[PDB]
């Protein structure tokens, strides 16, 4: 029976009379006096009548009125504000449920003129979400000889080559396409990125499919179109290992020096996992295809995190990245596996060492 | 400025998301898996403990343990793993910014409340926290302030009478059978057809058979007669090995364990007359509304025909001088989360949070005086 | 020999596994070794497994052209992985534990 | 797989005592073949000259109860071909003739 | 496992655990390969069943029995196969009854 201290209840039940309240997005607003006796059919309302007795005490009576077209949040808000207004009172009030069209005879008796209903009302405070939805249509090319990396490529048959490997992401189905001229390391990297994007981004609510030439499923052919003649593939040299080496820039933001500081950690992947200090906040900028990652520490101050987001938003306009660049905010222990590929031997805390028990 | 989090910790299905939403963002089963064979493919991201729907995906090569049994938290380290997977992997947010709202079972022991407070405030370092009850939040989800709630999830079945927006602690009662025991009953009554399910890996397959193909018979004996005589209700299911099983009279015998507990041997009452037993324990003058608001909640109210059979069984044994209605919204399996979303998003909920500095000069005892 | 063929050996190898993992194991049949270098063995394997398995399943068989040396190629991978350096049986472990160290370390 | 233990102790003993290597590891052939393909899930039918074995591995975890081994490989195929070549009157008895029958089996 | 009360069974409490002497024979068929003895077909399954009947015992405690089997050789005993060859069995005499208490030995 813990009492609330919302300031609008201070003018409630102090003189004998009748008071009406309307819900608008999880909050109460008192309707004006000449709008008494009539209600919107798509809104919910709270009704108080407080009546003086002969012996001195002041009785109360609550009702909460529901329309036939009101949303769920308005009705639940009317119920909980009825309960909270009774709880602010010293338990001397009684509550009543009122339904549009099916009101009680005592409810008709309060309003002298009668009840008249108009269409419409205030919009609901809820926003429409589904449980467990993904709408994703991406394509990743994984490529390399020693330093293998992933790069986002646009969804077409022309982007395919025989010398690399490809990951087609279609929500609940993830397809792994291996080239005939593809080698061992990018096949292993494609499998590792596939199991990462299943078990971390989608948390196992996906199915990973592996295919090669001639065994393409109906999903790949339906999304991508008929298969043309593939324009071969270049043999894996050492120059693209250096090109993959120059793809990411790890930066630091910290207020440990008592002032603002954006500093270069590194410009050479594979980075060290120990370089990510827990008291500071870091930025990885793989913005050639439009990705920037803001890694937040657990022991980082709020102004560091806001400054990291501000600086990451500045990096679209400074280096002229294209206008599909996503700013992904990553806390500790919940990293995207596209962020994990730039680090030397990423270690989750509950990993298995050796064969295991 | 920041948004609150709602996390309904179910006994076999945990829901989570942000405040102010019309549906929970993540629904996933509260299962902690551990490997049962040796990993010979070394270096390829093998983990000592798979948690959540990731454990459900590779469920063959794991042993699965439920951290909550019968609505009560028992294994705490796995429950912390459920929380770590919920905050960091599912919702993809840091707990330090967002206030968190939790749901508890009715008649929870107070030590569990204190330990829930301690692992929320110490391990994850939340800025605000609050605990609330399943059934009254389902009643706020129904848009009512007075009524009975039959909350029948995966662990237990709870019957909660609520008057003036508060429960009546003498009259909440517990009946310990739910969909886990129905899954074990269906596991028992598929052996006569020659299909064997003995381990925890294929228990979710039997659960999926229960979810896809079950219905409540309005009358049981004639449904026996038509099932024995004809075969119009016999239907097939496709196992993920590709074998096709066929189900006859066992489609609707499995809901009937709720009405007849002697199918699985315990001496307790069925689900229909325990609500009568709860409502006789209440005061007389309230009952005129208390029968009228029959709020059904939980995922084991998803069966077709549970409402008509409930109406018939209450109307048989209640006195005939009073009208009975049964209400069952389509979102009552998520209604605890919907109540948490509306309560966390209120204009009066900012003073009812338990902040960090209030926890510091009170310890893990301020949760009793404020969540009340 | 009254033992059955390699297709039924593959089939009851799949059947001895538990029920949840048959789907992925049908679609990832891998052959290796020089004895799998006959022409047309993949089509006969596909027909026999397609006969033995239920008809709703898709069965895919992977027969790379470098499968003669695949054991060595995977050996070069496994020797080249960074994780593997804390599973080498060193000299001093053999000297302290005898030849029986290999069953506690390997497999 | 499913070789005797004494092979592993004697292999450890001649590698560590005679040649004096600084490290050793021994691995299953079919695990190494699945390393070659780049997959993690699958059943590998590895068939050498002496051993034909089925190994299923789901994710990273092998299933040792489902390991099948059959002693039917290229040696027995070579010997059976040497048996059935006598139906046309061609006789092959010596070991160099067994190598020639191995060449005609390959070709 | 069948409870019976007043001379009648209780069908709700009868349970069927599906491993018996066939699976014990198959596990002993598995755990005789490491001593170099090979049994594959159904003809010699009866011989392994006879070895299981003549020489097995349930250990009262498992780990000290394994320790004494590893240290000493007082429990190692021989069997005479009907081809005249003599096998010897050591710690596998008691490991094969333990599958009833530990089904994870056969997965
Ligand atoms: N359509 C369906 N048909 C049958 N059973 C269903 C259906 N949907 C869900 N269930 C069952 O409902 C249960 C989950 O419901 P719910 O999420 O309300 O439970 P919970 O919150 O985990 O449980 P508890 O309230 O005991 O903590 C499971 O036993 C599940 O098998
Ligand atoms: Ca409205
Ligand atoms: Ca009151
Ligand atoms: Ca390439
Ligand atoms: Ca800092
Ligand atoms: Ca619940
Ligand atoms: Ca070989």
């Amino acid at each position: 029976h813990m009492v609330v201290e919302h300031p609008e209840f201070l003018k409630a039940g102090k003189e004998p009379g009748l008071q009406i309240w309307r819900v608008e997005k999880f909050d109460l607003v008192p309707v004006p006096t000449n709008l008494y006796g009539d209600f919107f059919t798509g809104d919910a309302y709270v009704i108080l009548k407080t009546v003086q007795l002969r012996n001195g005490n002041l009785q109360y009576d609550l009702h909460y009125w529901l329309g036939n077209e009101c949303s769920q949040d308005e009705s639940g808000a009317a119920a909980i504000f009825t309960v909270q207004l009774d709880d602010y009172l010293n338990g001397r009030a009684v509550q009543h449920r009122e339904v549009q069209g099916f009101e009680s005879a005592t409810f008709l008796g309060y309003f002298k003129s009668g009840l008249k209903y108009k269409k419409g009302g205030v919009a609901s405070g809820f926003k429409h979400v589904v449980p467990n939805e993904v709408v994703v249509q991406r394509l990743f090319q994984v490529k390399g000889r020693r330093v293998v990396r992933a790069t986002e490529v646009p969804v077409s048959w022309e982007s395919f080559n025989n010398g690399d490997c490809f990951i087609l992401d279609l929500g609940n189905n993830i397809h792994q396409w291996c080239g005939s001229n593809s080698n061992r390391y990018e096949r292993l990297k494609a499998t590792q990125v596939s199991k990462g994007i299943r078990d971390n981004e989608r948390s196992g609510r996906a199915r990973v499919h592996v295919s090669e030439e001639g065994t393409e499923p109906e999903a790949m052919l339906q999304v991508l179109g008929p298969k043309p003649a593939l324009p071969a593939g270049t043999e894996d040299t050492a120059k693209e290992d250096a090109a993959n080496r120059k793809l990411a820039k790890l930066y630091k933001v910290s207020n440990g020096a008592g002032t603002m500081s954006v500093s270069l950690v590194a410009d050479e992947n594979p980075f060290a996992q120990g370089a990510l200090k827990s008291e500071d906040c870091f930025i990885l900028d793989h913005g050639k295809d439009g990705k920037i990652f803001v890694w937040k520490g657990k022991q980082a101050n709020t102004e560091e995190r806001k400054a990291a987001l501000k600086t990451a938003s500045d990096f679209i306009t400074k280096m002229d990245y294209p206008k599909q660049t996503q700013v992904s905010v990553l806390p500790e222990g919940g990293e995207t596996p596209l962020f994990k590929q730039f680090f030397k031997n990423w270690r989750d805390p509950d990993q298995t060492d050796g064969l295991g028990l | 400025e920041t948004t609150a989090l709602v996390c309904d910790n179910g006994s076999g299905l945990v829901k989570a998301g942000f405040a102010g939403d019309d549906a929970p963002r993540a629904v996933f089963p509260s299962i902690v898996g551990r490997p049962r064979h040796q990993g010979v493919m070394v270096g390829m991201g093998q983990k000592d403990s798979y948690v959540g729907d990731e454990a459900q995906s590779k469920r063959g090569i794991l042993t699965l343990k439920y951290p909550i049994e019968h609505g009560i938290i028992t294994n705490w380290d796995d429950m912390e793993k459920i929380w770590h997977h919920t905050f960091y992997n599912e919702l993809r947010v840091a707990p330090e910014e967002h206030p968190t709202l939790l749901t508890e079972a009715p008649l929870n022991p107070k030590a569990n409340r204190e330990k829930m407070t301690q692992i929320m405030f110490e391990t994850f370092n939340v800025p605000a926290m609050y605990v609330a009850i399943q059934a009254v939040l389902s009643l706020y989800a129904s848009g009512r302030t007075t009524g009975i709630v039959l909350d029948s999830g995966d662990g237990v079945t709870h019957n909660v009478p609520i008057y003036e927006g508060y429960a009546l602690p003498h009259a909440i009662m517990r009946l310990d059978l739910a969909g886990r025991d129905l899954t074990d009953y269906l596991m028992k009554i598929l052996t006569e057809r020659g299909y064997s399910f003995v381990t925890t890996a294929e228990r979710e397959i039997v659960r999926d058979i229960k979810e896809k193909l079950c219905y409540v018979a309005l009358d049981f004996e004639n449904e026996m007669a038509t099932a024995a005589s004809s075969s119009s209700l016999e239907k097939s299911y496709e196992l993920p090995d590709g074998q096709v099983i066929t189900i006859g009279n066992e489609r609707f015998r499995c809901p009937e364990t709720l009405f007849q507990p002697s199918f699985i041997g315990m001496e307790s009452a069925g689900i229909h007359e325990t609500t009568y037993n709860s409502i006789m324990k209440c005061d007389i003058d309230i009952r005129k509304d208390l029968y009228a608001n029959n709020v059904m909640s939980g995922g084991t109210t998803m069966y077709p025909g549970i409402a008509d059979r409930m109406q018939k069984e209450i109307t048989a044994l209640a006195p005939s001088t009073m009208k009975i209605k049964i209400i069952a919204p389509p979102e009552r399996k998520y209604s605890v989360w919907i109540g948490g979303s509306i309560l966390a998003s209120l204009s009066t909920f900012q003073q009812m949070w338990i902040t960090k500095q209030e926890y510091d000069e009170a310890g893990p005892s301020i949760v009793h005086r404020k969540c009340f």
